[PDB]
């Protein structure tokens, strides 16, 4: 089987184009073909097309013909897919794959995010523990990490000391085009006021770093 | 037009060690003119690409354990796991490459079954900090519940809210096999300040009745 190394995440405006690449590598005398596959929340997995790396013969899903163009650089053994006229429905993970008679391998995937949003660091709001957040000795508290772009943000508790019982929820995309998530932790009720709980937020794209204390 | 591959079930709760079977039905025959049936099975683990398990109906891919096998017809197929291990949890996909365009099933989630666990429900009012920014987010947290299916409804002065909340769910916990869920209701501050009672009503299989957590401002 052929080893596949895909290019990095792309962030583009609607109407833009992107070129994705896939370095291939292997000691194999198996005849193989290269494929590209889309994975989106809206449509699941979809095959885009195939290309024979020995001669560049290509065959497409009619849905993607004109949207995608597949090529191979035989000197570098690199496969390329150019996607044009991008819209939000093109936001997805794109894989490059190999097939032989005895199976196939998939690249890591390249995320393409099509959006008009600019880079923006999050606001960080406490989710304060109270009587409404306590369940018989057990209290819940958290941080709301709101209105950032692009993904990801990282959240730790107590500068990484506190990992037990932490849930950092997947981010949601808001109708604004910005992301939001919450990170919560359950703790001993008795600890509140005594122990400090600080959520450490880092949004690398905007270089936004915030440590927020959460208390009643 | 394109060949439709339908998987059953959608969600398959199992216990470690159990036998598991997933089916795939194709809207066309996948028997090729060369006599092979190009129906393949993949496992996608969280945050990874799909990985090939079974190819061309029943051939086990290099490196795949013997507990996986595939069988079937020209239109009806089954993937079997003789004894489920923790490494096997994830989303299983079938795929056909007999006919262009190649197509995929919608996926089957293999998860861990456990006894019913009702959620612990917690409600968080918006922070003063956020109210100063012009926005109000109220958060409802459903902690450590099973099964995953749950209904969360927001009531603001007894008015059902529709379209202004978003939900996010964790992956199944490695230790206790439960899920947690956040429901976030977002209002403009103007809207938020006109109302008194904020309530999340939670319905779940593990609860005798719906539970309501609320606060009054």
């Amino acid at each position: 089987q052929v080893k596949l190394q895909q290019s990095g995440a792309e962030f583009v405006k609607a109407g833009a184009s992107v070129k994705l690449s896939c370095k291939t590598s292997g000691y194999t005398f198996n005849n193989y073909w290269i494929h590209w596959v889309k994975q989106s929340p809206g449509q699941g997995l979809e095959w885009i097309g195939e290309i024979d790396p020995s001669d560049g013969y290509s065959n497409y899903n009619q849905k993607f013909k004109g949207k995608a163009t597949l090529t191979v650089d035989k000197s570098s053994s690199t496969a390329y897919m150019h996607l044009n006229s991008l819209t939000s429905e093109d936001s997805a993970v794109y894989y490059c794959t190999s097939s032989t008679s005895v199976g196939g391998s998939w690249g890591q995937g390249t995320t393409v995010t099509v959006s008009s949003a600019s880079t923006k660091g999050p606001s960080v709001f406490p989710l304060a523990p109270s009587s409404k957040s306590t369940s018989g000795g057990t209290a819940a508290l958290g941080c709301l990490v709101k209105d950032y772009f692009p993904e990801p943000v990282t959240v730790s508790w107590n500068s990484g000391a506190l990992t037990s019982g932490v849930h950092t929820f997947p981010a949601v995309l808001q109708s604004s085009g910005l992301y939001s998530l919450s990170s919560v932790v359950t703790v001993p009720s008795s600890s509140l006021g005594t122990q400090t709980y600080i959520c450490n937020v880092n949004h690398k794209p905007s270089n936004t770093k915030v440590d927020k204390k959460v208390e009643p | 037009s394109d060949i439709e591959l339908t998987q059953s079930p959608l969600s398959l709760p199992v216990s470690l060690g159990d036998q598991a079977s997933i089916s795939c039905t194709s809207s066309q025959s996948l028997l090729h003119s060369n006599g092979d049936t190009y129906l393949h099975w993949y496992l996608q683990k969280p945050g990874q690409s799909p990985k090939l398990l079974i190819y061309t109906l029943s051939n086990r891919f290099s490196g795949v354990p013997d507990r996986f096998s595939g069988s079937g017809s020209g239109t009806d197929f089954t993937l079997k796991i003789s004894r489920v291990e923790a490494a096997d949890l994830g989303i299983y996909f079938c795929s056909q490459t007999t006919h262009v365009p190649y197509t995929f099933g919608g996926g089957t989630k293999l998860e861990i079954k456990r006894a019913d666990a009702a959620p612990s429900v917690f409600i968080f009012p918006p922070s003063d900090e956020q109210l100063k920014s012009g926005t109000a987010s109220v958060v409802c947290l459903l902690n450590n519940f099973y099964p995953r299916e749950a209904k969360v409804q927001w009531k603001v002065d007894n008015a059902l809210q529709s379209g202004n909340s978003q939900e996010s769910v964790t992956e199944q916990d490695s230790k206790d096999s439960t899920y947690s869920l956040s429901s976030t209701l977002t209002l403009s501050k103007a809207d938020y300040e006109k109302h008194k009672v904020y309530a999340c009503e939670v319905t779940h299989q593990g609860l005798s009745s719906p539970v309501t957590k609320s606060f009054n401002r």
